[PDB]
DNA sequence: AGAGTATAAAGATACTGAAGCAGCC
DNA sequence: GGCTGCTTCAGTATTTATACTCT
């Protein structure tokens, strides 16, 4: 139907052209008849007719007096209907100010009279005057006056100039405001403008000024003058919704206006002290303010109970306006709650549904089947057959059921797989049955938590469920491919107790010409269901072109593993039974199948197994009793020792021989070591108290103890569990965070006394609070989440690039933190990749790498591969499916049309609630690889390298690296490149403690320019005695030699500058403060001795500042090009630095706090991205020097860090999509051939479609440099603003737009869902293809 | 009881003591604080008599 | 002393018997550990809970179906379930659970008719809380509206 | 009369909802010491003395 | 609350998560059934007729 | 609906951001 | 005079005691 919607500002002519006649008086109802009054508020001839085809007096009732008005009161017979949508207009009589355009922050018209907001307030309220037309006197046309003021040059100036105060004469300012020629005088200026501060003032205004010319607005018309009134039905006298009635509290704003109103006109007509008009007229203006938005104003009024009561714009902020109420989320129909329960009976698609409810939400379903078969007449013959619940409706009722979807959902819908559509079959009882895999997916207990259905109507619903939300499509998480149906608990002690063997059972030793055999010397009793045994199998394969050869042989299993194979389908291997099955053993059994058979088996095999699982768990009989925690005998002896221990370091410190913080962390050790210790005995016995004989003496295996058979399992619990239910439990922190000394040496089988129990209470209740307050957070980082992308869609199929990120497996340092095969695992590549014989390929540019080239790849060797990614991919509005990848929800590459942006939004946020809030020594076998080196051998036959960018590459034998380290400036490495290394031994070492500053050259030294008094300090060393002179800072010398700083210009014997091998600039370096030269001078220097010495959070906060793009505290400096250092005017405010390049000029003049301790000396060079200082990194840096890809890799890095430290599991796509929707903006510096300004920021698609349109002809695009805004940033920074007025602060955001007068097409999600059409999503995206199309 | 009232009393009272100084005998009576006292107390009553009424219209329509 | 008083009486003191079957009467092995536990029951019954709704009370400024149990309100369809619904490609379910199920006045009395007479169809239209926006912003100054 | 889950226990930490569970049946078990030697009869001595 | 008797043992999964299973001893011997009173009330006002 | 009226001094969030504003080299 | 560190503010997670006399 309708085009984007538009908004504008509201001249008084369209409010009056709006309006259907003036609202006049400030009463309601009559009191005693209950009808409106004669131009009250709710005046039928203003509105509508209160009932339907009516008046008040009583002479139209019918249809047969349509269309024409009373006599009387003369309103119009017509629908009620319409008494709902008709406006009414007040005509004020002293003009008023919109309090949005004045306390917006900015003020739209404090920046458009260029004062100071303090002062057109003053003027509001009437306590100062203003200037209008300054005249031929020696007063500003933006002068304000003080009363005394004004009096006086009224005394001198009582002439015809103009002075006024109140809204009238900011009217007429703004009237009185020419804008053209305002405009050209602000560009000139800008043009001359020299400071970038007065230059920022002067061309926000100037983009204010422009935003106003060319729109069709003028600037009066922010003065109100008329102020349209609301239909009354949507704010009626009284709810009256049931219950409680409610106030509907805009009635009284309203009247106080009128009445304000009211009374200034009377005083009109009195002529009262003018003093008193100003009063009414500020009385006024307060009012109107206090009803369109209250609470801006200094105090808000409140009606009773003090709670502010809710102005008109309050009905569009806070979660309780329409949008976050009404618009985006409202109540539905046909839809149902109830408490759930298991019924571990049903199939996987199919679910519980009570009678009640299925008879109460299909009803019009049952009204049209029973009036087609005929056994009823009317409607109401229907409801009542229903109501009596006859025999009929019910065969009915399974009939309608039959194929007709339900969805289930749960409360809070983290992901995806909290909303899922099933089959239901009637159930006798008032809860809804739950298939037991399921509730992994709803993260759903059953303590009594409730689930609500919904019934969908229409023919494409049906359809959508069924094939899309249905549960057996939905088995693989879309975060990471792993599969989601994972039997959780009792399956796992179920198949776990089967698939085992113990030493020596009933019925060994046989052997059996099948599964069915074991099966049945199971049932019959003869034979044990672990015992060690060898029977034929059979085994199917698909080794051939998609089809199966049998093969058949005489394995050695035990029984259970033999009566379970009869489960597995056709293609599998017999191995991946054998084995004792837990938990991750049968997750990747059913991830095997699902990769090898498909879709249909893998299910049907998972229901299967849970059968199996919970049969045979029951059969086990696997209760648990007192006597499965038991003691290690010795627990006494170690606490004993550990105790006797103790008591010496005390009466060792109380006997004054150390001091209390050793103390205090030897006693932590301690105790740390004895609970280790029995820890590690109280495991080792309970796993293999098993003492058995086997035909002859004894035997010992994993053992049967029920609460161990539960633990290594994996069914539920870790040893820490068990190490607190039997060997002591821990040191328990304490409120601040410390830790007591003693620790809680009892369990949960013997008994906490008093204190430990009142310890671990402590603990217990800030875990709790924790818990609340991080799902509390969670919430709105993930809400942030959704809206910052909440819209891109897959437009394309390829974007045609061949760039991408070179992905490479990440190593921490020591072991490996990821293989290469999991990141580019489904994931296309960008070029071909190399095998390790150089110029020979292994798979081809544009392929998607399924787990055959994964495992091709890892037995290769292969190192890193350039793979497609989506931050660098090539599309206006959307990304092509090739540069993102797989769906990992189906194994296979995303279709055209999905919403990453906001699956990618849900898999990031849903784990949230789960978060918290020297040398080298290598340990493996490889060669070694440096990196970045500089570097001298020593006079001790080592080699010491003198570089800050260094690091060591430690590659295995084959070409793959393995580990790497970091060598700071000066670390004397023990071996060359190229060698191999042993485990133990180091490599390099340096001294912390200092920093080791060497010269890289041979000659000698002096103490020149180190003189006392000025320069340096006479010191005679406090340790050994030899003068070790130090240079006291520059802050501490005295004032003469605090510029004058101490240099040691290196020479030889002769005094000739000793030239750096091949540079012509020999090491000259200004020595800072604290560099103390032990050392006498004159002495010849070699290699291996420092010139001089110099002494020396991870929560879910981390993801939400480094998605806001926070900036660090303590930043680190980067270098901006290429040159080298020097050092100058020595704090002017800040110390001094500037740097100046090779070849080009020396842009770089800055200033640095003194505490920054530099990283890179004055005759060094360094280039574009190099690190100058130490400390936190600030990604708009990294963005700006380093490039995109930079920037990208960081964060990907540092947020998998902080959600890998806590199991969870989370792909790479996401993040990057993420991240794709942060850097959007570009601000550009030239035109080029352009028309676009020079501060101005662009949506990045629009200044490339720009360049890509000039430069399709001979002339020069615009050159620009993208910037990183937090995601609360570019959100609210967007295009439309519906979008924006739904997230945070509408008011700003409304009123920015209402000013420029905007423009919304809609082409999006979160908006085109108030409106309320078909999204371009899943179907809606082929539907919205064709609409937009039509032209 | 509310400043959402007590302003519009206060309004009131300022137009009705301004309206009815129009009479002021000025031969006799010599004191006006009382006389502009009653007028805007009588102005106040008659403000709280017609807010309370509108607040029974409501419960009367409930 | 549990273990004392237990053999006062003559049960094992490990505190496990065996135990059967009542479907096949085949011993349990493993044994496990019966006793007598004093339960409770809690005033979350489930008929305090259970309800549905088909067509009801709507309200008057926005009309869209009543909340809660006391009145035959519906469920709560927020933000998250529209994320999570709109994740799938799932465009007309919600449609027709902003539209014609819950506020669309014409359509969800045209959606009735039609399923009545067997016919599984909606007609779309446009929302009444929307136009409630639209209504509410317009009386402020800031004219609001439509284009073609 | 009601079929409990084992796994429940090992990781919420509640040992006292079993181990109360054997005292009961202990105490149980000294009523059907009563109400066996209470049905059929019995004197008064018996009864005492246990 | 009533004292029941209790065996602690997986069965079939009809005490999957936290569920709980219960005989027919404890249904028909109603120990476990509860008496709820709604009360009621209307009252005779005085409008205008 | 209106209008004349005469003592009186009568309050424990927490965190983040951006413009404003005094001051300095 | 421009540059800079505080500074202040904006943003986010039912139920109200009393004319008088006309006219
Ligand atoms: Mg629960
Ligand atoms: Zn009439
Ligand atoms: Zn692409």
């Amino acid at each position: 139907e309708f085009d984007a919607i538009k908004i504008a500002l509201a001249s008084p002519d369209m409010i009056r052209s709006w309006s259907f006649g003036e609202v006049k008086k400030p009463e309601t109802i009559n009191y005693r008849t209950f009808k409106p009054e004669r131009d009250g508020l709710f005046c039928a001839r203003i509105f509508g007719p209160v009932k339907d085809y009516e008046c008040l007096c009583g002479k139209y009732k019918r249809l047969k007096h349509r269309g024409v008005i009373c006599e009387k009161c003369g309103v119009e017979v017509t629908q009620t209907k319409v008494r709902r949508e008709r406006m009414g207009h007040i005509e004020l009589a002293s003009p008023t100010a919109h309090i949005w355009f004045l306390k917006s922050l900015p003020s739209r018209i404090g920046l458009l009279l260029d004062m100071p907001l303090r002062d057109i307030e003053r003027v509001l309220y009437f306590e100062s005057y203003v200037v209008i037309e300054g005249g031929m006197t020696n007063l500003e046309r933006q002068q304000i006056l003080t009363e005394e003021q004004y009096l006086d040059a009224l005394e001198e100036f009582g002439d015809e100039f103009d002075a006024k105060m109140g809204a009238e004469a900011i009217q007429a300012l703004l009237k009185s405001m020419d804008l053209e020629q305002e405009c050209e005088q602000l560009r000139e200026e800008l043009n001359e403008t020299n400071s970038e501060t007065k230059r920022k003032k002067l061309t926000k205004r100037i983009k204010l000024l422009e935003a106003f010319v060319q729109s069709g607005n003028k600037p009066e018309w922010m003065i109100l003058t008329v102020l349209p009134v609301l239909p009354p039905d949507l704010r009626p006298l009284v709810p009256l919704d049931g219950g409680r009635f409610a106030t509907s509290d805009l009635n009284d704003l309203y009247r106080r206006v009128i009445n304000r109103n009211n009374r200034l006109k009377r005083l009109l007509d009195l002529a009262a002290p003018d003093i008193i008009v100003r009063n009414e007229k500020r009385m006024l203006q307060e009012a109107v303010d206090a009803l369109l938005d209250n609470g801006r104003r200094g105090r808000a009024i409140t009606g009773s109970n003090k709670r502010p009561l809710k102005s008109l714009a309050d009905m569009i902020k806070g979660k309780q306006g329409r949008f976050r109420q009404n618009l985006l989320g409202k109540r539905v129909d046909y839809s149902g709650r109830s408490v759930i329960t298991v019924g571990p009976y049903l199939r996987l698609h199919q679910c519980g549904l009570p009678k009640k409810m299925a008879l109460e939400l299909f009803k019009p379903f049952i009204y049209g089947k029973l009036e087609l078969r005929g056994l009823a007449t009317t409607i109401k013959a229907a409801k009542k057959m229903v109501e009596r619940e006859e025999a009929v409706v019910w065969d009915i009722l399974d009939e309608v059921i039959r194929e007709h979807p339900v969805l289930l959902n749960r409360a809070p819908t983290l992901h995806r797989l909290g909303i899922q559509a099933f089959e239901p079959v009637l159930i006798e009882g008032k809860a809804i049955q739950l298939h037991p895999l399921v509730c992994a997916a709803y993260n759903a207990d059953f303590d009594g938590d409730q689930m609500a259905v919904h019934v969908p109507l229409t023919l494409e619903a049906q359809l959508e469920a069924r094939a899309l939300m249905m549960s057996t499509n939905n088995i693989l998480s879309p975060a990471n491919g792993e599969p989601i149906i994972v039997p959780s608990q009792d399956v796992v002690l179920g198949l776990y107790y089967m698939t085992r063997d113990c030493v020596n059972a009933k019925g060994e030793g046989m052997v059996l010409t099948g599964p069915k055999e074991a099966e049945r010397l199971y049932r019959s009793g003869l034979a044990s269901l672990h015992a060690r045994v060898k029977v034929r199998i059979t085994e199917y394969e698909k080794d051939a072109n998609g089809e199966l050869v049998a093969k058949t042989s005489l394995k050695d299993t035990t029984v259970g593993r033999a009566i379970l194979w009869m489960i597995v389908p056709k293609g599998l291997p017999y191995s991946i039974v054998n084995q004792a099955l837990g938990k991750k053993a049968i997750s990747k059994m059913l991830n095997t199948c699902y990769r090898i058979l498909g879709l249909k088996p893998t299910v049907i095999f998972a229901d299967q197994i849970m059968y199996t699982g919970f049969a045979y768990a029951a059969r086990s009989g696997a209760s648990v009793g007192i006597d499965d925690m038991v003691i290690p005998e010795k627990k006494h002896e170690i606490i004993s020792e550990a105790e006797a221990e103790v008591a010496e370091i005390q009466e060792q410190f109380q006997s004054g021989l150390v001091t209390a913080g050793e103390r205090y962390n030897k006693v932590i050790d301690i105790w740390a070591a004895a609970n280790d210790r029995v820890s590690k005995a109280m495991m080792d016995n309970l796993q293999t108290e098993t003492v058995i004989n086997r035909d002859g003496q004894e035997e010992k295996q994993v053992s049967f103890n029920s609460i161990y058979m539960m633990a290594d399992s994996g069914a539920r619990g870790s040893a820490a569990q068990i190490r607190q239910l039997a060997g002591m439990r821990g040191l328990m922190a304490k409120p601040d965070g410390s830790i007591i000394e003693t620790p809680i040496t009892a369990n949960f089988r013997e008994g906490l006394n008093v204190l430990q129990y009142f310890i671990s209470t402590h603990g217990a209740r800030k875990g709790l609070a924790d818990t609340a307050l991080k799902t509390a957070n969670s919430g709105y980082l993930t809400r942030r989440l959704v809206d910052v992308a909440q819209d891109l869609v897959v437009t394309e199929d390829d974007c045609g690039t061949h760039e991408g990120i070179m992905m490479t497996p990440v190593i921490e340092g020591g072991d490996v933190k990821e293989p290469l095969r999991d990141r580019v695992l489904g994931r296309v590549t960008a070029e071909d990749v190399l095998k390790p014989g150089t110029a020979d390929i292994l798979v081809p540019r544009n392929t998607l790498l399924h787990e055959q080239w994964c495992d091709l790849l890892e037995e290769n060797s292969v190192d890193a591969v350039k793979v497609r990614s989506v931050v660098s991919c090539d599309t206006d509005f959307g990304v092509c499916a090739h540069c993102y990848g797989r769906d990992l929800a189906r194994g296979h590459i995303i279709n055209k049309g999905e919403a990453i942006g906001v699956i990618a939004a849900q898999s990031i946020g849903e784990p949230g609630t789960q978060l918290t809030m020297s040398s080298i020594q290598v340990k493996n076998k490889g060669s070694i690889k440096l990196s970045n080196v500089k570097s001298v051998v020593n006079s001790s036959g080592k080699l010491v390298i003198t570089s800050r960018n260094t690091e060591l590459k430690l590659i295995d034998e084959f070409g793959r690296t393995k580990e790497s380290y970091k060598v700071p400036y000066g670390a004397v490495l023990a071996k060359g490149d190229g060698e191999q290394v042993a485990g133990g031994e180091t490599v390099a070492n340096w001294d912390p403690h200092t920093m080791p500053v060497i010269t890289e050259v041979s000659g000698f030294v002096r103490f020149t320019d180190m003189i006392d008094g000025q320069t340096i300090t006479r010191q005679t060393d406090e340790l050994t005695g030899l003068s070790s002179l130090v240079v006291l800072d520059s802050a501490e010398r005295t004032a003469g030699g605090k510029d004058l700083r101490p240099a040691l210009k290196i020479v030889d014997a002769q005094g000739n500058d000793v030239l750096i091998p091949g540079t012509d600039m020999p090491a000259q370096y200004f020595l800072p403060g604290k560099a103390i030269v032990q050392l006498e001078d004159g002495v010849q220097i070699s290699s291996g001795d420092t010139l001089a010495r110099i002494p020396q959070t991870g929560g879910l906060p981390r993801v939400a500042d480094l998605f806001e793009a926070r900036r660090p505290k303590e930043p680190a400096i980067l270098a901006e090009i290429s040159g080298i250092v020097s050092f100058g005017k020595e704090t002017k405010g800040k110390r001094r630095l500037v740097i100046t390049p090779v070849d080009g000029s020396d842009p770089y003049e800055e200033m640095i706090p003194k505490w920054r301790q530099l990283n890179v000396f004055e005759g060094e060079r360094v280039e574009r991205g190099d690190v100058i200082s130490d400390g936190p990194e600030a990604p708009h840096d990294i963005l700006r020097l380093r490039g995109v890809h930079a920037v990208t890799r960081y964060i990907v890095n540092e947020v998998q860090d902080v959600y890998r430290l806590q199991g969870v599991k989370i792909n790479d796509k996401h993040i990057e999509v993420i991240v794709r929707q942060m850097l959007r903006k570009a601000t550009i510096v030239n035109a080029g051939s352009s028309d676009f300004l020079e501060g101005e920021q662009v949506e990045y698609s629009r200044v490339k479609i720009a360049n890509r349109e000039l430069e399709a002809n001979g002339k020069v695009g615009a050159t620009y440099s993208r910037d990183l805004l937090g995601i609360t940033k570019a959100s609210l920074a967007t295009e439309s603003f519906i979008s924006a007025a739904s997230f945070q602060e509408t008011t700003r955001v409304l009123t920015e737009a209402a000013v420029a007068g905007k423009r919304d097409e809609l082409r999006g999600l979160k908006e085109n869902v108030i409106v309320g059409r078909l999204i371009p999503a899943g179907t809606g995206y082929a539907y919205h293809q064709d609409r937009m199309r039509r032209r | 009881y509310t400043q959402s009232w007590k302003q519009e009393m206060i309004a009131d009272g300022i137009e009705a003591s301004i309206k009815g100084l129009h009479n002021f005998d000025e031969t006799k009576y010599k004191n006006p604080h009382a006389y502009i006292t009653q007028a805007c107390f009588n102005a106040f009553v008659q403000r709280i008599k017609k807010e309370r009424k509108e607040v029974a219209k409501k419960y009367s329509y409930f | 002393e549990i273990k004392e008083l237990l053999k006062l009486g003559d049960l094992p003191t490990s505190g496990q018997i065996r135990l059967y079957d009542g479907r096949t009467g085949e011993q349990f092995e493993r044994p496990v550990t019966v006793g007598y536990m004093y339960m409770l029951k809690l005033n979350h019954l489930v008929d305090d809970k259970m309800h549905a709704r088909s067509t009801g009370s709507y309200s008057l400024v926005t009309q869209q179906p009543l909340g809660g149990k006391a009145q035959f309100g519906g469920q709560r369809f927020g933000e998250m379930e529209v994320w999570a619904l709109e994740a799938y490609g799932a465009a007309y379910t919600l449609q027709e659970m902003l539209t014609v199920k819950s506020d669309d006045v014409n359509g969800r009395t045209k959606m009735y008719k039609n399923i009545v007479d067997g016919n599984h169809q909606m007609e779309p239209g446009m929302p009444e809380s929307f136009n409630v926006l639209l209504k509410e912003i317009r009386s402020l100054g800031i004219n609001i509206e439509l284009e073609d | 009369d009601i079929v409990l889950n084992p796994l429940g226990v090992p990781s919420r930490m509640n040992i006292g909802q079993i181990l109360e569970t054997h005292l009961g049946m202990a105490a149980k078990g000294i009523g059907d010491k009563i109400n066996a030697m209470l049905k059929q009869q019995q004197e008064v001595a018996k009864l005492r003395e246990f | 609350g009533q004292n029941m008797r209790v065996a602690f043992m997986p069965w079939n999964g009809y005490n999957f998560e936290d569920s709980i299973l219960v005989s027919e001893r404890v249904v028909q011997e109603d120990r476990f059934t509860t008496i709820h009173i709604q009360e009621l009330a209307c009252v005779s006002r005085d409008t205008k007729l």
